[PDB]
């Protein structure tokens, strides 16, 4: 069942499983193989993976990654994906001290939005969208990818789970404990990621839960009842948090023109219901000159 | 107001139509029949209940039932073992906290084993090539409960009682798609509960009139008129519930005036 797979190297372990790049022996394709475990008596084909691979497949999408086989052995269970050149992650560790040019951040993120829009319209969350997911090619594009923690979400919502982001990336409405999240938390994820394209460093690089909040505080204004109406009403919000002003964003991305300094404001909004979509987004003037660069390597 | 739900619902309305059951299946199982599969729908009802799941959950495993008994031929005696695989999964799938396999072997009263409904389950998930993401009629009605202002909690509890009650039935609710039963639901929860008709911006949504629901209306209204005759009443006994506002406690319409 793994018989004509070569391993090459353990990659890394993601959202759930052990990941390796591998080789089809009979076709030379490198691939990524995603390792899961099942045993038997446990539980069967745990959820994440059962959701990964029903919801790839109805997301044939030039930016999201393809799933190419799934080998359920009655011990194992392989995810076998395409192999891209490498992680978003270490390109930005493999461009931390010279820093990504513009056009190239500019056309990732116009990428990483139509991949996104194109999942929200096809009812899926991600929910762990961060730079280790995400994928670049030698030729210019860019992939969502690792969707083990993603969720198919109804119209209107119900509650999902808590736990849901890796801390960076979360949104202030999960750190707050709103009852319902939907398309904005990942919108979120997004403006923390171009903002760590722009300035080479996490925008909010919170240790714990607090530590994020109030790194989002600092940077953006504590909110209030004028930007979101509500959060002081929101089951975790404290009468007695900091106050801080709002910093000009002049200060938080200093290479951005107001174009783009804009579009960060408007993902980052604090009311879900005020931070722009995925598809609004690919209107927004900061793309009106886009192209298509590629990546040195 | 949801950014995306007019995508998401053309998204939807391509999605039935690929996920859709075979319309006669049953005529070519050589062992289990239309009431067989009721008997096992109404114990998945109680078992949706006992669990406290989702309704969602309870229509995707009929949805996974249907498909798979598309294509496999299964004895009426692993008739169960199917519907537990099946509610398994869409617990997985769809649940923040679905029960573990040993619930699930628990409430079969021990007729399976664990290595069973875990060799079931894999077997599911091979025939269905784990194509789990389906639409189901709960979603349909949802989406249609956005656009009747303010809205009616009653209207809402006895379109979602008719539209779990057509899970009963394969014959004749497997010929209509669930964008439909959801919109014969609809309007006959409104009409039975206001008097008020299918509204025009459904009509602008859906591409659906009165005529094009009418073959489906025509037969829920009878389900829901015979409902008390039928011999599975799990459905009927879970929507008189205040949670559910007791409507399968209200009349039917004796006439519809179509
Ligand atoms: N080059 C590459 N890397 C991946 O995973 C990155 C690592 C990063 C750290 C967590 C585990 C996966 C892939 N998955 C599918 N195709 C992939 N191609």
């Amino acid at each position: 069942s793994m018989e004509n797979f070569q391993k090459v190297e353990k990659i890394g372990e993601g959202t759930y499983g052990v990941v390796y790049k591998a080789r089809n022996k009979l076709t030379g394709e490198v691939v990524a193989l995603k390792k899961i475990r099942l045993d038997t008596e446990t539980e069967g084909v745990p959820s994440t993976a059962i959701r990964e691979i029903s919801l790839l497949k109805e997301l044939n999408h030039p930016n999201i990654v393809k799933l190419l086989d799934v080998i359920h052995t009655e011990n194992k269970l392989y995810l076998v994906f395409e192999f891209l050149h490498q992680d978003l992650k270490k390109f930005m560790d493999a461009s931390a001290l010279t820093g990504i040019p513009l056009p190239l951040i500019k056309s990732y993120l116009f990428q990483l939005l139509q991949g996104l829009a194109f999942c929200h319209s096809h009812r899926v969350l991600h929910r762990d969208l961060k730079p280790q997911n995400l994928l670049i090619n030698t030729e210019g594009a860019i992939k969502l990818a690792d969707f083990g923690l993603a969720r198919a979400f109804g119209v209107p919502v119900r509650t999902y789970t808590h736990e849901v982001v890796t801390l960076w990336y979360r949104a202030p409405e999960i750190l707050l404990g709103c009852k319902y999240y939907s398309t904005a938390v990942d919108i979120w994820s997004l403006g923390c990621i171009f903002a760590e394209m722009v300035t080479r460093r996490a925008l909010f690089p919170g240790d714990s839960e607090i530590d994020q909040l109030f790194r989002i505080f600092r940077t953006l204004g504590t909110p209030d009842e004028v930007v979101w109406p509500g959060v002081t009403s929101m089951p975790d919000y404290k009468p007695s948090f900091p106050k801080w002003a709002r910093q000009d964003f002049s200060k938080v991305v200093p290479p951005l023109d107001e174009d783009g300094r804009s579009l960060l404001s408007q993902m980052l909004h604090y009311d879900p219901n005020k931070r722009i979509s995925a598809k609004a987004a690919l209107a927004h003037p900061f793309f009106q000159d886009v192209t298509k660069p590629v990546p040195h390597l | 107001v949801p950014d995306y739900h007019e995508d998401i619902h053309t998204y939807l309305r391509e999605m039935e139509v690929k996920c859709k059951p075979k319309v006669g299946y049953m005529k070519k199982q050589p062992d289990i029949t239309n009431s067989m599969r009721a008997i096992l729908v109404d114990w998945l009802v109680e078992v949706g209940e006992e669990y406290k799941l989702q309704n969602e959950t309870l229509h995707l495993a009929v949805n996974y039932i249907d498909r798979f008994l598309s294509s496999m031929s299964v004895l009426r005696g692993k008739l169960q073992l199917v519907g537990t695989a099946a509610m398994l999964l869409a617990s997985k799938f769809e649940e923040i906290y679905p029960p573990e396999v040993a619930e699930f072997v628990y409430i079969t009263d021990d007729t399976y084993t664990k290595k069973q409904v875990l060799r079931m389950e894999h077997l599911v998930l091979k025939v269905l090539t784990f194509d789990l993401a389906a639409p189901t009629v709960n979603q349909f009605l949802t989406q249609y409960f956005l656009h009747q202002q303010p809205a009616n909690c009653k209207v809402e509890s006895l379109a979602m009682f008719l539209g779990e009650l057509s899970l009963i039935d394969a014959d004749p609710y497997l010929k209509y798609l669930p964008s439909v039963i959801a919109g014969a639901a609809f309007h006959l929860a409104l009409y039975t509960v206001t008097g008020q008709s299918w509204p025009e911006s459904l009509i602008r949504k859906t591409g659906y009139t009165l005529e094009s629901l009418k073959p489906c209306l025509m037969d829920l209204h009878q389900t829901y008129l015979k409902a008390p005759q039928h011999a599975q009443q799990s459905i009927r006994e879970k929507y008189k519930n205040s949670k559910y506002h007791g409507v399968s406690l209200l009349n039917p319409p004796e006439t519809l005036n179509l």
